[PDB]
């Protein structure tokens, strides 16, 4: 079971990005989905979550209200819509699958995102 | 009592190798854990 | 009034309970008949609970609202596979139904295990108490619990073409919130087979 | 198995509820006296080192399991690698005493030197946490001095613990804590 | 330990009845604050039962009914109570007694199991435990605090200093 | 030399038989271990034969022709469903292999139950008799029959990631028709589990 | 002595058939526990070495006789020549543990250092061949670390073997295998 | 192990009745694949009986009669059954029972004998064993598989690691 | 049992020097080799 991030790139402050993650190898509608971010030199931190039903979510405080997570079980993919981007948000964004309240296991390779100012 | 592998008596008196305890006049937690209630509180069926 | 029910490795616990209602007999009849030539066997691992949703009980439901549930139902556990691996089965049902509002809700429900239920008439519901039952009165209990044996014109039945038991849940009094109760009450069921026996292995698909 | 949670009385349900059978337990490895008897490293100081069990790092196996009890008692074994002559002093003795060979002194014999020391404190039982950040000066087994000490170890004997306290693990970021386990 | 960093889980009204779901391991994030998972980090292996305690905190006019279940390894854990009803499970509701206690069996191929979680382990070896909310009377916004402690037969061996 | 083997409701009969070979033990070890907390159960209906094809043994096959068969295999009966409903299983194997030419054929076969079979070397086949076995010599017997217990480093095994036993059939002497024998011989196997035990129900797919 | 070969029942004919007389046997040297108890060399790795019996060469006397049993059990004795402090870790413990002196640690004492280690694996009995080329990570006695390790030896104690497997000799090109035998 | 790398020897029709002939040693090429010669390489010396098992594979309409014989050292081994008939030998034929078992005696000056074969040894010290085909009914192209295992009194001592 | 030459008791407890076995609830091959048939299957003459 393998994940692939996408939608990364470069942007300037106040911009927006939509990250895309595709899942493969097993039922995507049975898994919770979430994002992690590792800012360079800091340890990697948590971002956001979506339950398999798409009903429930949770957001890291710093990203709370700026970002919106959504999944498509039909399209076998999950989305993080990044809004009001801030130079702190520069990091590699890992797509994660999983069962647990935090999604944890089954990580993608992550995509690079650099917002500039 | 602790980690000790000698099957032969210690060469030095008990009074030297260790400090001698005194008296005056797992104890609590094992006596606590042994009283745990394993039962069913309500009537059993089948 | 605490009651703990254990079937297999599964359990259920109810702090508000009126007890158990044993339908039609306390214990199963003779299992080993002349018709199977003694080739029947008991399946131990099949006896355990499984959960299903019934409906949502709301104030708008008048008297007479009823919900049929036929047993056995579609089952994805071990008990379901048996039905596909054996041409003859029998078992008793241990049924439990749970509707949780708070104690300030009002109205009442009547749950019953009705053998051979086909198109019961509207007037016939007034006599529905003839079958094994318990009332769910949110004033008192959140739980109804019923145990019934295997009934049928045959000693072993084929669950493809025949469903002996039908769980039915009827509204005897409509719900009332009175502003302190739950706005609506959801009804679930927790059901386990008992005394399952099987015979006559099928071949496989391959 | 239902009960009143507010009681705080311990309630242990068992597998026999749904039809299991409880197995046999052998707990030797969690015994207090057994688990705490072994050497743990302490970063020394060049000359004078006060023997104190709280100097052990909090994350080490002996350090952590120590700090989970408010009130502890035990003897002490030390293993020291040093230059010159290692001089030991009992609790509450002046610092000026460490310079006297009359006090217990172990002449240098390679590779290192192991001693066994009694519980020398005046208090009936010592403490890991004291309400009065600092801990009172009377908690110690004494001090040791040498020309220089390269390594220092503590080994507790006859350990006894009282009034347990929180013991914390590492908090994972993901759903689990994944480490690389020894594999061929 | 749960989301929002609170030691309880609140009743929810929606199509989603999964109240909380987590690996069975002593390295889990949920267990991390317990005393039981406190000792684990100093030992390599364990066996025996781990007990969970549930206490319903809500007001006297609110009633709920819950399901705890054990999902053994080898298959994805259940996302619905009807799917979980085939596992080993218990079910209880609120009432005079506020507390329920459930013993999670030790069930494994090898007589002992590692405390730590190996980095090359994608899916938990000991399986999952799942906590569901069957239904709730007027229980919106009411809290269920959960506790964990060793069982009768819980056994822990092979001390090791892992740092941590 | 007549021998009748009954497992469950299924049987097999062989008029030319050399007897049974009991591998590594006469009877199963302790079933109930400390690791399952006593939640294991025995499945009675799962013990019975099932048939599978091995290969066609022809004159062109030289010495060293071997056929691996790993157990358990894909099974569409009750025994197959168990593997999907229970995360831990164990069982012993009662194996029977049948190659029927007539008594005028020649050559010989060696069947063996080899625990933990991974990439056996060509030279290692000369010592293959170390494992439980019987020779099939068309001069004498048409049937080889072997009984072996459950072996493994665990008391219960997970048959998804581990197959403890491997049935292997090797040609010790090549076939010879001599004009009066069967032109080729087909090899079949009739295998039944024994002493099956399971634990740890999975959830279902629904 | 004729019988049915297809039976696989063991049949041992004796010299008394044609009039010989069977002699007395003393098999001590082929006893499993006896023959497998001795040191065998393993090529070490500079720092971390996972203790594993399958690292022994297959042609050595201890290596070969080991691999002829699917399921084996035994304790372990190691003999190590190393620099620095040899640190041992039990099975299934994290690799980050080998850096703690609290874990068993043998300070350098020339020429070498011998330890005795218990059977630490969770599995009731280990295996030489596993069906699942790789063997599961849970088969090991733990690992040892030192600044550098020059030599490493394994000695099995209380060995027990199960379910034998092929044992091969060297295949001669000529009619015999001719080696130079020690002679004066 | 025999020529063509097959563990059997086929009946032959010609003036040559020698079916198979080889040294008695545990270093022989024929023995090389056996388990018995597998342990030998780890021990210096042995004594006792080595059993050989013969199983006739041919069809029910073919019959043959065989001779196994032991040729002690000091003289060239026999090339004809009539020459071998003076040695220690056995003789059997095909029938209902398919298997024959023959014990090769341990006969030597010294109470033990080396497993390995010294390079300065031109002729085997333990002598030879010879397998002959007396005659065969219609047995052309029919196989005789042979096996080897330790006897009752077989004893093996002095472990050594020879590499190999 | 193995190769051990000490005629005097081991200095360390049996509990340390070795791992302690447990119980639950040449064995097979010697019991197999002891059943070998040494006889003659047919009638003997002379």
């Amino acid at each position: 079971v393998q994940l692939q991030e996408s939608g990364g790139g470069l942007v300037q402050a106040g911009g927006s990005l939509r990250l895309s993650c595709a899942a493969s190898g097993r039922t995507f509608s049975s898994y919770a989905m979430g994002w992690f971010r590792q800012a360079p030199g800091s340890e990697r931190e948590f971002v956001a979550r979506i339950s398999w039903s798409g009903g429930s979510t949770y957001y890291a405080d710093s990203v709370k209200g700026r970002f919106t997570i959504s999944r498509d079980n039909a399209k076998n993919t999950v989305y993080l819509q990044m809004n009001s981007l801030k130079p702190e948000d520069t990091a590699v964004y890992y797509c994660t699958a999983g069962f647990a309240l935090p999604p944890s296991d089954y990580w993608g390779q992550g995509t690079q995102v650099t917002v500039s100012s | 009592s602790g980690n000790t592998g000698s099957i032969i008596n210690n060469y030095y008196m008990q009074q030297y190798q260790n400090s001698m305890d005194t008296q005056l006049g797992n104890d609590w937690f094992s006596k606590l854990a042994s009283s745990a209630f394993s039962g069913l509180f309500g009537a059993l069926l089948a | 009034r605490i009651l703990t029910t254990r079937n297999g490795h599964t359990t259920s616990t109810t702090q508000s309970s009126v007890g158990i209602t044993h339908g039609y007999a306390t214990a199963e009849d003779f299992v080993n008949g002349p018709n199977t030539s003694g080739l029947e066997t008991r399946v131990v691992q099949a006896e355990r609970f499984f959960k299903t949703h019934l409906f949502d009980w709301v104030t708008s439901d008048p008297f007479g609202r009823y919900y049929l549930l036929e047993l056995p139902t579609d089952h994805k556990g071990v008990y379901g596979s048996l039905t596909d691996s054996y041409a003859y089965m029998r078992n008793g049902w241990d049924v439990e139904v749970t509707a949780v509002g708070n104690q300030f809700n009002g109205g009442c429900l009547l749950v019953a295990m009705v053998p051979e239920l086909c198109s019961i008439e509207q007037r016939e519901l007034f006599q529905l108490t003839l079958f094994p039952h318990q009332f769910i009165n949110p004033r008192t209990n959140m739980t109804a619990h019923i145990k019934v044996p295997f009934v049928g014109v045959n000693r072993y039945d084929q669950y493809k073409v025949h469903k002996p038991w039908t769980l039915v849940v009827m509204v005897v009094a409509p719900l009332t919130v009175n502003t302190e109760g739950a706005p609506q009450i959801k009804v679930y069921a927790n059901i386990a087979p008992t005394n399952v026996h099987v015979a006559g292995e099928f071949p496989s698909k391959e | 198995t239902t009960s009143t949670g507010e009681s705080a009385d311990p309630v242990t349900a068992t597998v026999e509820n749904y039809g299991g059978e409880t197995q046999v337990q052998r707990r030797h490895h969690t015994d207090v006296s057994f688990i705490l008897d072994r050497f743990v490293k302490v970063t020394p100081k060049d000359s004078i080192n006060v023997l104190d069990l709280m100097q052990t790092p909090s994350h080490t196996l002996v350090g952590a399991l120590l700090r989970t009890a408010t009130y502890y008692f035990a003897d002490l074994e030390v293993a020291v690698k040093h230059k010159g002559d290692l001089t030991w002093v009992p609790n509450g003795a002046p610092v000026a005493a460490l310079d006297n060979t009359t006090n217990p002194t172990a002449y240098h014999k390679a590779p290192l030197t192991r001693l066994a020391l009694p519980y020398t404190a005046p208090h009936r039982v010592l403490a890991t946490v004291y309400n009065g950040r600092p801990l009172p000066t009377s908690f110690n087994y004494g001090a040791i001095k040498a020309t220089r000490v390269t390594e220092l170890l503590y080994r507790m004997k006859r350990a006894e613990t009282y009034c347990p306290r929180p013991l914390l693990a590492v908090h994972p970021s993901a759903a689990r804590h994944k480490q690389k386990i020894v594999a061929p | 330990h749960f989301d929002g960093d609170v030691p309880y889980v609140t009743t929810k009204t929606d199509s989603d009845r999964v109240l909380a779901q987590f690996d069975l391991s002593l390295a889990a994030k949920h267990m991390s604050n317990t005393f039981l998972a406190g000792l684990a980090q100093y030992y390599t292996q364990y066996s025996g039962t781990v007990n969970l305690h549930f206490m319903f905190t809500g007001p006297t006019d609110a009633k709920a009914r819950y399901m705890i279940a054990y999902a053994p390894p080898g298959m994805e854990p259940p996302k619905t109570p009807e799917a979980a009803a085939h596992c080993i499970h218990a079910e209880w509701d609120t009432g005079l007694n506020s507390k329920f206690t459930f013993s999670i069996p030790y069930l494994s191929a090898a007589d002992y199991a590692y405390t730590a979680s190996d980095a090359a382990e994608t899916t938990n070896v000991q399986g999952w435990v799942c906590l569901f909310q069957i239904t709730h009377g007027k229980a919106e916004g009411d809290a269920l605090v959960v506790l964990a402690s060793a069982g009768k037969d819980f056994e822990l061996r092979l001390p090791v200093d892992a740092r941590q």
